[PDB]
RNA sequence: AGUUCGGCCAUCCUACGGCGGAAACUCCUUAACUCGUUCCGAAUUAAGAAGAGAAGCGCCGUCAGGCCCCGCCAGUACUGCGAUCGGAGACGUCGUGGGAACACGGGGUGCCGAACC
RNA sequence: CCUGCUACACCGGACCGCAGGCGUCCCACGGCGGGCUCAGCGAGGACCCUCCCGCGGAGCAGAAGGGCACAAGCCCG
RNA sequence: CCGCCCCCCAAACUCCGAAGGGCCGCGCCGCCCCGCCCUGGCCUGGGCGGGGCGGGCGAAUGCGGGCGGCGC
């Protein structure tokens, strides 16, 4: 009675698109252009930092690709903030910057174990007082030992101006990445002039803060239910920017990752 | 059928004198327009995995869905 | 012909294989390449810039030069008596590595391993094209008998 | 019994086909949803209809939560709680149309009278996963809504009844 | 067992049924701030943590369609070299080399690599 | 000058051979970025709207052949 | 309208696909060091060269090879 769409015919001429093009969770297009380098260089590592975001947590890793598979160097996870005394609220804005300062300490830290003299780490010792400006680790020009170098990718994720993926990539900046970037995106750019408290504000996250100064003002009830694990942690919304703020200071101090064993069961 | 099995071989032999060249009247051990034989029909319907449709014969199918 | 624009003639060489349409896959970018390396072309049809004329389609070259974007690609071409060493710039979707060498190479190798693994004498190392078999024993114990069949038609 | 399968009203659209005439019917929905309205072109020219292209053909508006909710309410009571057992699609959705629209409400004729297709679509918890841009599939077929479910719970809830 | 990033791009797809969840991913709750919808917080952006195994996802199934392997089809169709072979011709034959496809029947139905729980 | 075929699977290959095209058109019908998905079939809705499936069956100035789907198509800056 | 069968087709139809052709390769290699300069986060590469020890003649058949000038 009605014509059938899917025949015999139709599917021995269908041809399925890339494992992960069907799965929706990479765009060949964009990987492109970011792996892309010219062919006189001969093999020379290339690197990514990846930022990627799911409900309940924010992963920022180091990457490079090879041919067969693609090496990991270093990787940092939202939820190891709790470790450094963070508790909750964790996949905002100021966990995302926090867990990109992780990363680049790390990495640096990392590739300068050994080194006596010139170490990433003691040359580019990233920014301390989290200040929230402009800053570019490639202006400092060192002749013989420079920055390292990476690529922000963000995959399937919009690139809306005051995104939590720009605010991991600041904070891997401060830590003393070379990731090359406008201002344009960020909290605090009218296109004549950009500041820094208007960027400090959601870096110290004074946002949530002073919604639940004004939701616990009018609903308590709703309070209660909007805030249940802030109130479980007993973190008054002013004193936040401390906790931010020794937060920064332990990651600065110790990088360090450590294995967290486990028991996996089937 | 078997009526005008003594008559086929004269209408075709009319036939041929109306084409160029050489050509051969034969007759097939086929059964009908199908594509077994007579005796390998026999058998066939015999035990009966034979598919009938409206003027040709094939076999049982055995492939697809059980029944639904 | 009356008619040889650049891309006369090219409905089926140029055209793209069954079920296998649409973007190239990465290592087309991860390979990499050195002066001197032999190399097949072979045109993809869905990438345009950088796409060498249809004479240059199943040929085996070596790289001159490499690039920001194109490789350099010599081969050599017959024309009317002679033969010319052609130069052409050709971008990484149409050049494949190739594998002119790679049972020269093989050998190259086993016969400086075997060397060194010499059992005492040193095994005949040339290639040796096909000999004619030598005598050995076949049992007939079970033999079949077989003849020309009748005519059946 | 499970949640996650408890039925919802995905969305309400109001659609106004036909001078100032879509001004003034825009103004209605303006006023009767408290949403700028969106206008329509015309796709093909049909003289025998009486229409170019490149003319503001049709006008509609869609809403969204309680706001949806109750307006299709008020028009099921314009309706008198009546509807056709065949007026539910193939695919868990319905609608209707009101011939005077003032049959909402009171309103001065100013802006004259237009009539309007009501078109409710229903969906489930869960739809997220065909409309959402990264990792888009599609919904499972038992998860998805019949028309007897459909005309179930729409009875259950508006206590509609059914014409034949 | 799971998640993020990949390689080769269906033995991995499509359809319909079933079984799961500790951890993980997901569905999911809100609209002060951020940003955004030819109209719409559907999408997207920001902020959560009460509720799920109904979906997606993992796995099992089906004289399932597709896809992949093997045998047969068949030394058949076709064809390179040689012939003072046959025949009015159209075409065929012999000698010496190469050798299919459709159809048909039995089988099967993703693995490899880096990092973390 | 150009496409497909003649042409006998590298290249090349004749005729007053076959079926045809060119002497133009566009500051956007161009460059880049982002988002989106087309033709339709089926089922619904007062006298264009909605869902669902959708390997391209649309479109990409003009001949023919080839190419293209989070695009090379459409919309916005 | 829809589904299963079915006779017969294409130089400008092709999911399959020969015989037949075409292009390239068949001797120098391994391991260690040192010198020079666009490229890289770097103690990276890439190119061009020097040294030092292990080796070595790696299908068949036939056979000497290459370059220019003037001219019909
Ligand atoms: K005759
Ligand atoms: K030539
Ligand atoms: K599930
Ligand atoms: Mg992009």
């Amino acid at each position: 009675w009605v014509k059938v769409q899917k025949t015999r015919s139709y599917f021995k001429r269908f041809q399925v698109q890339f494992r992960r093009r069907r799965e929706g969770k990479t765009d060949y297009q964009a990987r492109k252009a970011l792996i892309i380098q010219d062919k006189n260089k001969y093999a020379t590592p290339r690197y990514r930092f990846v930022v990627r975001r799911t409900n309940k947590d924010i992963i920022c890793q180091v990457t490079a690709a090879e041919l067969t598979k693609d090496r990991v160097v270093c990787a940092a996870y939202s939820h190891e903030l709790p470790r450094y005394g963070i508790p909750v609220g964790l996949t905002n804005y100021a966990a995302a910057y926090a867990t990109g300062l992780l990363c680049g300490r790390r990495l640096l830290e990392k590739l300068s174990v050994g080194i006596k003299e010139n170490a990433l780490a003691q040359l580019y010792p990233g920014l301390d007082k989290a200040t929230g400006e402009e800053y570019h680790p490639d202006e400092n020009e060192n002749e013989e030992v420079h920055a390292f170098k990476a690529f922000l990718d963000i995959g399937l994720a919009r690139a809306s101006t005051g995104a939590r993926v720009f605010a991991a990539m600041k904070g891997a900046v401060d830590a003393g990445l070379n990731i090359p970037h406008s201002m344009k995106r960020f909290p605090g750019y009218s296109k004549d002039g950009f500041d820094s408290s208007a960027l400090r504000d959601r870096i110290m996250g004074k946002h949530v803060g002073d919604y639940m100064a004004e939701l616990k003002a009018e609903d308590e009830e709703t309070y209660r239910k909007r805030f249940s694990k802030y109130i479980a942690a007993k973190v008054e919304p002013l004193r936040l920017e401390a906790m931010y703020t020794k937060a920064h200071a332990a990651i600065r101090a110790n990088p360090q990752a450590v294995k967290a064993k486990f028991e996996i069961k089937k | 059928r078997a009526s005008a099995k003594d008559y086929v071989k004269d209408a075709l032999r009319r036939a041929k004198f109306k084409i160029p060249g050489r050509q051969a009247i034969v007759e097939s051990r086929n059964w009908g327009f199908t594509e077994f034989t007579k005796e390998e029909y026999e058998d066939l319907r015999e035990r009966g995995e034979l598919q009938y449709d409206g003027n040709n014969a094939h076999r049982i199918s055995r492939k697809g869905p059980l029944n639904l | 012909t009356h008619s040889q624009g650049y891309r006369c003639k090219t409905r089926y060489c140029f055209a793209r294989k069954f079920r296998r349409h649409g973007m190239a896959n990465l290592t087309t970018y991860n390979r990499v390449y050195k002066l001197g390396q032999y190399v097949n072309i072979k045109v993809n049809g869905a990438y345009h810039k950088g796409m060498p004329h249809r004479y240059y389609n199943g040929r085996t070259g070596t790289i001159f030069n490499i690039g920001p974007r194109a490789l350099g690609v010599q081969i050599q071409k017959r024309v009317r008596g002679r033969i010319m060493l052609k130069r052409i710039n050709v971008r990484l979707e149409h050049v494949h590595p190739s594998d002119c060498r790679k049972n020269h190479l093989e050998r190259v190798a086993a016969n400086d391993a075997a060397r060194r693994l010499a059992g005492q004498p040193v095994p005949c190392l040339k290639r040796q094209n096909a000999l004619p078999r030598a005598a050995h024993v076949v049992s007939i114990a079970s033999a079949i008998d077989i003849t020309p069949l009748k005519y059946d038609g | 019994e499970n949640p996650m399968r408890r039925i919802r009203i995905e969305k309400l659209v109001l659609n106004i086909c036909i001078g100032d005439a879509l001004t003034k019917a825009a103004k209605v929905l303006q006023q009767l949803t408290d949403q700028e309205p969106t206008f329509s072109k015309s796709r093909l020219t049909i003289r025998g209809f009486g229409i170019r292209r490149g003319q503001k053909i049709s006008t509609h508006v869609t809403v969204r939560g309680e706001k949806a909710r109750e307006i299709i309410e008020r028009g099921l009571r314009v309706k008198n709680f009546e509807l056709p057992y065949s007026c539910f699609s193939t695919t868990g959705n319905f609608g209707f149309g009101i011939t005077e629209h003032i049959d909402l409400g009171i309103k001065y004729d100013s802006m004259g009278i237009y009539g309007m297709d009501f078109y409710v679509v229903l969906s489930r918890p869960g739809f997220r996963v065909n409309k959402r841009r990264a990792q888009q599939q599609h919904v499972g077929a038992s998860h998805k809504i019949t028309p007897d479910e459909a005309r179930a719970w729409v009875e259950r809830e508006f206590e509609v009844v059914y014409t034949k």
